[PDB]
């Protein structure tokens, strides 16, 4: 999982 | 949606990647704060939810050496502390 | 969802920001390709849909000096050309 | 609008 995905999962 | 007002460190952080307003939706705060983390490559290479904050503007804002993105409440709590909602 | 297979330049590009597989969902291809653009700060400061590709691995993959993110078909078309779907 | 938002709008 990318940082970008993990980040997007905050919302 | 409501506009929130970033406190100075976080405003400096958002502007450093081209945000150009004093007030923002939470959603935009989260877009630019993500952009910033990637722009400075503070994410761990191998375990990408880990962010390194030591010696960065982000650690000054958050008050930690590192955090995990997976700790959703913890991340929102740190963000709201840096906003007048 | 289906796994797609990046061609070499785009695989090199995804790995350069920590992707670690030969095959990926489109959604992950789009996550890492976004991360890459921000990691190298190729986006225009003032008009942030503009990406500068000149003299970067991305321009070698895409075959353009610059593009706009808003041209959705054009961006998917460039991406699929760099994938075996 | 951030690059991040414009990007996310591709999906
Ligand atoms: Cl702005
Ligand atoms: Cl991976």
């Amino acid at each position: 999982t990318s940082f970008a995905e993990y980040w997007a999962l905050l919302s | 949606e409501t506009l929130v007002r970033p406190k100075p460190l976080l405003l400096k952080l958002l502007k450093s990647v081209g945000a150009q307003k004093d007030t923002y939706t939470m959603k935009e705060v989260l877009f630019y704060l993500g952009q910033y983390i990637m722009t400075k490559r503070l994410y761990d290479e191998k375990q990408q939810h880990i962010v390194y904050c030591s010696n960065d503007l982000l650690g000054d804002l958050f008050g930690v050496p590192s955090f995990s993105v997976k700790e959703h409440r913890k991340i929102y709590t740190m963000i709201y502390r840096n906003l007048v909602v």
